């Protein structure tokens, strides 16, 4: 009861459902870093590199960064089935995995962003996009609300002692 | 155990052993060898002077009477006199050095020669009374031992942490263009470098990193090697060179990550050092309240000193009788004296004489060194004749009895002395300088004001006597280590360079200095660095002398914390003697919390303003941020004055809100013309000051510390004369010198000019052409305000060694620094260190002795037995049962049989220890064969700990595994380890898995789970964070003030690197002036910052400056910043000191040896035993083994059964409900009532029914009287 019927878990939780539309949102785009020579200038992206003078020729060739991404969706996956299951039989223990999962989503979010970061100082001009800078939202989005959400998990250190963590 | 029990004419021995003073002849032969090994000196290859020749021969006399002495004393008694410990210790000294005798032999090594560094540990076992400090010292290591044990796994845990993110990171160099040379500039530390992103460009210019070695100090503060990584977590730790180490791998990775591992290193190592102080001040305290119910005895002492107030008084009622034309001139001398008039004729001449003291200057020009002489000439005719007034009309008798005239007598005979002895003019200049000095006793005259400087001197002058057991022990302690350091380093510090390794140790002054230098904390870095370098720097056999600054570092600060007990345990003793519409909008919602997130957004913009661009892009926006922000402020004091008016002035906060919004406003007057205009930006800042008067929890910890300066203010005022007597004394003996040439050749002014070469490295073929000029070394002693400077440095134990070696280096008027010119003047920098380190001490006991008075002040409130008894009531009347989650099907139940038993306790425990070792060892440049090795074992330590959460989740039933937070921790571990192991070997088909690993280390903390004693310790600080964070949120404010006051003003600072600001210690981004501040905090050399902003630095090539003004952004406001900076930070850190006490108090005067809750938490687990169901109902019968097996000091014999326990349970007043199922509560409460001890009837009905009222009135739920309920369970 008590977890899920304060507004914390509320707020919290409605965070989070933001910030997964976003992850769903940035693996998907394309639009990570400029490529800039000065032409042949492109997007780099987790399954496609395509060309763009207006011609717009896709294709591709920073295969790690992939198939963590896999990862990434994964746990955001396994992260909602354990939420569903959380409000419906007065269970308030599904939300410690839950709270986990999110975590973990976060940060192979967070390999992704710092794989692709690298794969720049391997190659000429480049800069960021915005589908990065919808990446750099989502970690925070999950990484603080996945921490939050376990912290509002947990019930309060017993305080006084007569009633120690259950 | 003796031996063969004889009795020829050896009996007369043991009346000649044991006579009387056979202690008084061994006592002047061991202070012999005190003497007989200060005098060796060292000397560097196998070399022996003559005095150095003969003490060796000296040290066969000292073998002889040692063995003459020890031989008697087996004839004596034998076997059975190894007895006292500190006898079994005598022997064993003597018993080496015969062995040096059979090694002396065979050269007709080195070993033996540090062991008879040991004898003096004898002259301890001979003079006692230090018998009794030795054994009280290892008293107080009793209660510490959990402490200590924390900082070994804090350690522990940074060293694995810092051993796998840094493995290799440093060997990067910035060699020349292909050489061997590392490349430096003139002061800068040979610093790593990366030929990949983020750390390093190396632009000096004909330089290219490659790697090899350019490495950290010489070799010893790397990250590799466990034992290396575990070093350079230590001294870090200690706060003293963290900043190095902080910026070479700040240097070698890129910042920005590596910060969050050294300021969690801090503030980890500052809050368990901050209670391991507060950990010795609980186990003598509690000794101590016990001796405080003899309340009728200060009555009677109180008494006496008022009979011998009378006594003395009455009989000078006797004395000025007795000794009564002239009487005319008398009443003359009581009419003038005790008036009004010196009251204040007095203060005019003494005010007048300490200006004439401290005016002193280096030049004087030639008019002031001519007062300087007819004020005194002059002053001294005030004090004779001010004496001679209270010769006559005072009574003689009574003028000398007075302890302070006394002292006035010493001053005018001493004045009269030194004025006619220049007279005389037969006087050394020598002599002339000392009597200078003599006069400077006169500051005392002032203190014949403080209205309770006799109760201060009271309170100091006991403390000493409380002390001077234990500081002679220091004293003897500092001599032992400074006799060790010469025979291990001895004049090893040859090194065949050119730069001073000054603090050397080859002599027995210089390495009394070099001890207390690395007592003191202070520097001990780099005098480390020396001692590892000196044997063999870094290898096997070479860095276990690391060995001897640990020692001294530990044990040299275990003693000196062990002299702040005795002081508070003697310091406790004498404590126990339409304006409707305005109302709302003030009081609405949509208001307040409009302001608190308007501040969140108006200093996130005025955290990171540009802030040296003034043209850019982050300026247009921020403009039109900042003067539509003071539009709203201006705003909101119109609404609160229409609510009150004029009058609302009152509140402190109000009188800021009113001088914050006005400067805002008027901003926005100074922007009105450039279409006055920095500082009315800067006076925005105070807003969320504001906010802090909106908080509750300060009230109580800010007043509590006010309640403390009131009775410490007496104190301070003292410790801040001393540091203007010793300025005064300090310029007096260092004026004009500290003037040091640039070439150490030249020595005196006009020849200190022209150009010079300067030698590189060490060889005389790499000439480089300086110019040379007149350096002043920054903090010289020439004003009595510039003295004030310097000695506050060294009043903070930071920097004192490089100016207090050169203190010693000085000589004549203007003249350079001889080398090793009057060590005798390292004496003024010792006892005024010791003297300010002993009032720094007096102020830090004043705050904690009054908030445990302060903290009892709400237990005042008594009527009432006792702490203990007061707990464990709310301990009964509280608690209830325990889960007991037993499961059903036993497929299922067999499995749960294994998982809680001790198989997989001990099973699962041992597995981390290997898992620990697993990471010990990682080494560098490791072989490919141990690579293939550790990555099986990391994918073997994943599959059996996944194997433990399969186990366990197939046992405990999903509901109760997510139950206790310790498995949900596991998960936490098991899933990052995981995909650790997946994403290392999917990159086998990758520097980012360097966070993914950190998993891998977390494992540790699985250890402490099952140590009972420490977790309960660290939970104990969990529960205390209560008082403590609104005591951090005036940290985060003073951090964030100050950095946003330097940012505008101490940037344009241009990052020339070897000048102290450079691009790790930047001030001009808000983060990067944030961590300066941390630096500026934990004391990190912040004396040079002050230095390197100030008049003439450059100023960085982006900002405008065009013309000419290339070298004058500098603000010499940094002396009134830092300064301002360093009290406020000291201050209010002591605020942390003092809110640690707050919380904590339950835990600090616990006496966990009469009623520990220790018991009591595991009583609940007895339960769980026999009572599986969860029912909170037993059966009367098995209550009975359940008492048999808890512990003699909460259950009962080993005698079991009984007619005594059962007697006891009979004898208790115990209740049968339906069947005969009690509760606990009733069990519980009969059970501590076995301690907490009691009666028959008549005192039981008494003592349950006031119980009941005690319990009523502290219950603020006047319902719920199912507790009355439980007294109705627990009393009847
Ligand atoms: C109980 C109270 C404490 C007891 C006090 C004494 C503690 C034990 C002291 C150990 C004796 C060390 C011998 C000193 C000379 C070393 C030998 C040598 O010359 O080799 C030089 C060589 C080269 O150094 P070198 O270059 O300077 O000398 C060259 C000169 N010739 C050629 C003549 C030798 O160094 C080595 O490679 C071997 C070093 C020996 C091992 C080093 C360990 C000594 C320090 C251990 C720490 C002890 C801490 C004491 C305090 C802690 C309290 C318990
Ligand atoms: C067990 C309980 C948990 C402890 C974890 C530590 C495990 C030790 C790791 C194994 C040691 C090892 O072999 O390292 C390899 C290294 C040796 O390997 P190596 O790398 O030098 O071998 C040479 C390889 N080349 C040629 C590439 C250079 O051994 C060490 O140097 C370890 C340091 C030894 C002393 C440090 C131990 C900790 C100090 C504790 C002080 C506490 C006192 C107060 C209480
Ligand atoms: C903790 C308190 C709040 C944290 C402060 C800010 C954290 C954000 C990190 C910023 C990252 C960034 O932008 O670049 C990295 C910043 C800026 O890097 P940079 O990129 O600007 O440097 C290179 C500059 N160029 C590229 C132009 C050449 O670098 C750092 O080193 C960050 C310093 C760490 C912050 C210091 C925190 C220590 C003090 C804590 C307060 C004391 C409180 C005591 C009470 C306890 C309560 C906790
Ligand atoms: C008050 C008690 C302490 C006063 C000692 C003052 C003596 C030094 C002096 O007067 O002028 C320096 C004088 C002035 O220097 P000088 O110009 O006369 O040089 C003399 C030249 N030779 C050496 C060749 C003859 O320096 C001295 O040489 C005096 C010798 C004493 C050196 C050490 C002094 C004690 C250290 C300070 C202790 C402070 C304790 C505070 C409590
Ligand atoms: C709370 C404790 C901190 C309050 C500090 C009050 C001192 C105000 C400092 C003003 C100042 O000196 O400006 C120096 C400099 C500007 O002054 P300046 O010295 O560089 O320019 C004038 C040059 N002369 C005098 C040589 C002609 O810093 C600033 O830009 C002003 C901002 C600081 C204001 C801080 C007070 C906020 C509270
Ligand atoms: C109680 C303990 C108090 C200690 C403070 C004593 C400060 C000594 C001042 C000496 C300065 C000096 O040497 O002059 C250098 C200079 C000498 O000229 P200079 O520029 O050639 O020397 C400076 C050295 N370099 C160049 C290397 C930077 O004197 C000046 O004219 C500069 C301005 C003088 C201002 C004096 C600073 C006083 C600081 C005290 C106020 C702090 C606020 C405290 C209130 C809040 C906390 C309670
Ligand atoms: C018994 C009880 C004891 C007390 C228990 C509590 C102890 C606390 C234990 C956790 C310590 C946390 C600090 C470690 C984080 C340090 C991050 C770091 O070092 O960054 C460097 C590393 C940099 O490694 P890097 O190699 O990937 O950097 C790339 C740079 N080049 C390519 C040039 C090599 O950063 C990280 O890997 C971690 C990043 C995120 C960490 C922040 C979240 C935590
Ligand atoms: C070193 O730098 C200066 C100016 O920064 C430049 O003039 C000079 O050419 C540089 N040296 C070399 C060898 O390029
Ligand atoms: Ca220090
Ligand atoms: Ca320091």
């Amino acid at each position: 009861m008590s977890p899920t019927e304060a507004p914390k878990v509320r707020v919290t939780l409605f965070c989070i459902l933001v910030g997964i539309v976003l992850a769903m949102t940035a693996v998907v785009s394309d639009h990570w870093a400029v490529l800039s020579p000065h032409c042949e200038a492109a997007h780099f992206g987790l399954w496609r590199i395509c060309t763009k003078r207006g011609e717009k020729n896709c294709s591709y060739f920073s295969i790690s960064a992939a198939a963590i991404s896999v990862f990434s969706l994964g746990f955001l996956i396994m992260g909602t089935i354990c939420a569903l299951m959380a409000f419906r039989k007065k269970r308030d223990y599904l939300l410690r995995p839950a709270s986990m999962f999110y975590v973990f989503a976060g940060l192979c979010l967070f390999v992704s962003l710092e794989v692709m970061r690298q794969s720049v100082k391997r190659m000429i001009e480049y800069y960021y996009s915005w589908s990065f800078a919808c990446a750099c939202a989502a970690f925070v989005l999950l990484f603080l609300g996945g921490i939050s959400l376990l912290l509002f998990s947990l019930p309060r250190m017993p305080q006084n002692p007569w009633e120690s963590c259950m | 155990f003796c031996l063969t029990l004889q009795n020829p004419l050896r009996k007369a021995c043991i009346s000649i052993v044991e006579w009387k003073p056979f202690e008084t002849i061994i006592l002047l032969t061991i202070f012999a060898n005190c003497v007989a090994l200060a005098v060796y000196l060292p000397m560097p290859e196998d070399d022996n002077n003559s005095l150095n020749l003969g003490l060796e021969k000296l040290e066969y006399f000292f073998l002889t009477v040692f063995s003459i002495e020890a031989a008697m004393k087996i004839i004596a008694y034998g076997f059975l006199f190894h007895q006292d410990a500190y006898l079994r210790s005598g022997w064993n000294v003597l018993d080496f050095i015969i062995v040096f005798l059979g090694v002396f032999t065979a050269i007709l090594v080195k070993a033996l020669r540090a062991f008879r560094v040991l004898r003096p540990l004898r002259l301890v076992s001979g003079v006692p009374s230090l018998q009794v400090v030795l054994n009280s010292i290892f008293k107080a290591m009793l209660p510490l031992f959990h402490i200590a044990l924390l900082v070994l796994f804090m350690v522990i845990i940074y060293a694995i942490i810092g051993l796998e993110l840094f493995k290799g990171k440093m060997h990067k160099t910035c060699y020349y263009i292909g050489t061997d040379i590392v490349a430096t500039v003139e002061n800068e530390k040979p610093s790593p470098c990366a030929r990949t992103g983020s750390g390093r460009p190396c632009t000096i210019n004909g330089s290219e990193c490659r790697g090899g070695w350019p490495g950290p100090n010489h070799g010893i503060t790397h990250f590799d090697n466990f034992g290396f990584s575990m070093l350079t977590v230590y001294q870090c730790i200690t706060m003293e060179g963290w900043t190095d180490v902080l910026y070479w791998v700040n240097d070698a990775i890129g910042n920005e990550w590596p910060w969050i591992y050294f300021v969690t290193l801090i503030l980890l190592g500052s809050f368990f050092i901050l209670n391991l102080v507060l950990g010795v001040l609980s186990g003598e305290f509690t000794k101590e309240r016990e001796k405080a119910k003899s309340r009728g005895t200060f009555q009677k002492l109180r008494e006496k000193q008022q009979l011998e107030e009378d006594l003395r008084g009455y009989m000078s009622w006797i004395t000025q009788g007795e000794v009564m034309w002239n009487r005319v001139f008398r009443w003359k001398c009581h009419d003038l004296v005790k008036s009004r008039v010196f009251y204040w004729l007095v203060i005019l001449i003494v005010a007048l004489n300490t200006l004439s003291i401290a005016s002193e200057h280096h030049n004087q020009p030639l008019w002031l060194t001519h007062l300087q002489d007819i004020a005194n000439r002059v002053l001294l005719s005030l004090f004779t004749i001010e004496m001679l007034l209270k010769m006559y009309g005072l009574g003689l008798r009574q003028y000398f009895m007075s302890i302070f005239n006394r002292f006035d007598c010493f001053v005018v005979c001493s004045g009269i002395l030194e004025l006619l002895l220049v007279e005389s003019g037969a006087m050394t200049p020598l002599g002339i300088s000392v009597l200078r000095c003599i006069r400077l006793l006169r500051l005392f005259k002032i203190t014949k004001y403080w209205t309770s400087l006799s109760n201060l001197v009271a309170s100091l002058l006991n403390s000493i006597r409380s002390i001077a057991s234990l500081l002679l022990l220091l004293f003897l302690f500092i001599i032992i280590f400074a006799l060790l350091g010469m025979q291990l380093f001895g004049g090893r510090y040859d090194f065949e360079d050119t730069e001073v390794r000054r603090s050397n140790f080859d002599n027995f002054p210089q390495a009394l200095i070099s001890v207390f230098q690395v007592l003191t904390g202070e520097d001990w870095n780099s005098v480390m660095y020396n001692g590892i370098m000196a044997y063999g720097g870094p290898s096997y056999p070479g860095v276990l002398v690391c060995i001897y600054f640990i020692i001294l570092f530990v044990c040299g600060n275990y003693i000196l914390l062990n002299v702040f007990l005795a002081i508070a345990v003697d310091n406790l003793a004498e404590a126990e003697s339409v304006r409707v519409l305005c109302h709302r909008i003030v009081n609405a919602t949509w208001f307040t919390n409009f302001i608190l997130l308007f501040i969140l957004l108006s200093s996130a913009a005025l955290a990171a303003e540009d802030p040296i661009r003034a043209e850019s892009v982050r300026n247009q926006i921020l403009g039109y941020f900042d003067i539509a922000f003071t539009s709203v402020f201006t705003v909101e004091i119109v609404l609160k004055m229409t609510t009150y008016g004029a009058f609302l002035h009152k509140g402190s906060f109000c009188r800021n809100y009113f001088n914050i919004l006005d400067l805002l406003v008027v901003a926005v007057s100074l922007i009105s013309m450039g279409l006055v205009v920095k500082i009315l930006r800067v006076l925005r800042v105070l807003r969320p000051l504001r906010a802090i008067n909106r908080a509750k929890g300060l009230k109580h910890v800010v007043q509590c510390v006010f309640v403390a300066i009131r009775t410490i203010g007496n104190i301070v005022l003292v410790t801040t004369l001393l540091q203007f007597m010793f300025a005064c004394i300090g310029v007096q003996l260092f004026k004009g010198k500290f003037f040091s040439c640039n070439d150490l050749s030249k020595m005196t002014e006009e020849e200190c000019r022209g150009y010079y070469y300067v030698y590189k490295d060490g060889d005389p073929t790499q000439m480089e052409l300086r110019p040379r000029q007149w350096i002043h070394n920054d903090f010289h002693f020439d004003n009595v305000l510039s003295a004030m400077m310097s000695l506050f440095t060294v009043s903070t134990f930071e920097g004192w060694p490089q100016l207090l070696y050169r203190a010693i280096d000085s000589n004549e008027e203007d003249m350079g620094p001889v080398y090793n010119n009057r060590v005798e003047m390292a004496i003024f920098f010792i006892i005024y260190i010791i003297l300010i380190a002993f009032f720094m001490m007096n102020i830090f006991v004043g705050f904690v002795i009054v908030t445990f008075q302060e903290q009892g002040e709400t237990e005042y409130k008594n009527c009432e037995l006792d702490k203990n008894q007061r707990q464990c009531v709310q301990y009964a009347l509280k608690a209830r049962p325990l889960r007991c989650y037993i499961p059903k099907n036993p497929y299922q139940y067999q499995v749960w049989y294994v998982v809680t038993s001790s198989y997989f306790e001990y099973l699962m425990f041992a597995l981390i220890m290997l898992n620990t070792i697993c990471l010990g060892m990682q080494h560098y440049h490791q072989s490919e064969e141990m690579n293939h090795i550790s990555d099986i074992l990391n994918v073997a330590f994943t599959i059996i700990f996944t194997l433990e959460m399969i186990l366990k989740l197939l046992a405990f039933k999903a509901r109760g595994y997510f139950g206790d937070p310790w498995n949900v921790f596991d998960f936490l571990i098991v899933i990052g380890s995981i995909i650790d192991v997946i994403l290392s070997e999917i990159d086998t088909f990758r520097i980012s898995s360097a966070f993914f690993r950190l998993f891998r280390v977390m494992r540790l903390i699985k250890l402490l789970s099952r140590a009972e004693g420490v977790r309960t310790l660290l939970w104990t600080f969990i529960k205390s964070f209560q008082a403590l964070p609104y005591v951090a949120l005036l940290i985060v404010m003073l951090f964030f003030i100050y950095a946003v006051i330097g940012m505008q003003m101490f940037g344009k600072i241009a990052l020339v690197d070897g000048t102290q600001i450079n691009r790790n210690n930047n001030f001009q981004t808000f983060p990067q002036a944030v961590l300066l501040l941390f630096r500026c905090a934990t004391g990190e050399a912040w004396q040079e910052i002050l230095l390197a902003c100030s008049y003439g630095k450059l100023c960085d090539p982006e900002s405008d400056y065009a013309p000419g003004e290339e070298y004058t952004c500098g603000t010499n406001f940094a002396y009134y910043y830092f300064i301002s900076f360093y009290m406020l930070c000291a201050f209010l850190i002591i605020n942390l000191f003092v809110a640690v006490i707050m919380d904590n108090f339950d835990y600090l005067t616990r006496d966990w040896s009469i009623l520990g809750p220790h018991h009591l938490d595991e009583f609940k687990a007895i339960w769980a035993e026999y009572d599986p169901e969860a029912k909170g109902r037993i059966k009367h019968l098995d209550v009975v083994t359940l008492l048999r097996r808890i512990q003699p000091p909460l259950g009962f014999g080993k005698f079991c059964p009984h007619r005594v326990a059962c007697k006891r349970l009979v004898g208790m007043n115990m209740p049968l409900n339906s069947d005969g199922t009690v509760t606990f509560n009733a069990t519980l409460f009969a059970l501590v009532r076995t301690a907490l001890k009691i009666k028959t009837e008549g005192n039981f009905e008494q003592a349950n029914e006031e119980l009941r009222a005690i319990i009523k009135k502290i219950w603020k739920r006047t319902s719920m009287k199912l507790l009355d309920q439980v007294i109705p369970p627990i009393g009847d």
